[PDB]
């Protein structure tokens, strides 16, 4: 899907470790989202991190540049 | 929809995501603010933006600190 494409083609702009955290957000790579707890047991970040990464990446995902209208 | 006639459809979509690297990276803005200003829907995107709170990037001529310092 164009969806997939843009998706790993906005991960790909971002670091390791945000990039870890939104897949394991999303559940991007083996389908099971993961609290937000347990993505900061594994990368080390708080509650407030995960959701700046989150409205960062949401926010490329939704700009205009990349969109499938 | 106004996603169609949006112009940076063309470009780089990381030149609307400066990322301030010891400092605010007027370079890139004013690169993102030069397609924006060439765009026909720049008021539909910036109206966009701000409504639905998209707090990182440049969007309808404006960069986040601009958006963000006219919501408080
Ligand atoms: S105003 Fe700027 S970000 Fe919005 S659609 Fe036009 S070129 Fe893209």
């Amino acid at each position: 899907t164009l969806l997939q494409d843009q998706l790993q083609s906005v991960l790909d702009t971002l670091s390791e470790r945000e990039a870890g955290v939104v897949r394991l957000r999303f559940g991007l790579t083996d389908g099971q989202p993961r609290t937000l707890d347990e993505i900061g047991q594994v990368y080390g970040v708080t509650r407030e991190r995960i959701r700046q990464i989150e409205s960062k990446t949401m926010s490329k995902l939704r700009h205009p540049s990349r969109s499938q209208v | 929809d106004w996603r169609h006639k949006a112009v940076c459809r063309d470009e780089d979509p990381e030149l609307f995501f400066p990322v301030g690297n010891s400092g605010p990276a007027l370079a890139q803005i004013a690169d993102a603010k030069l397609v924006c200003n060439r765009c026909p829907v720049t008021t539909e995107c910036l109206s966009w933006a701000l409504n639905t709170g998209q707090d990182s990037g440049v969007w309808g001529g404006m960069s986040e600190d601009e958006r963000r310092a006219l919501k408080r």
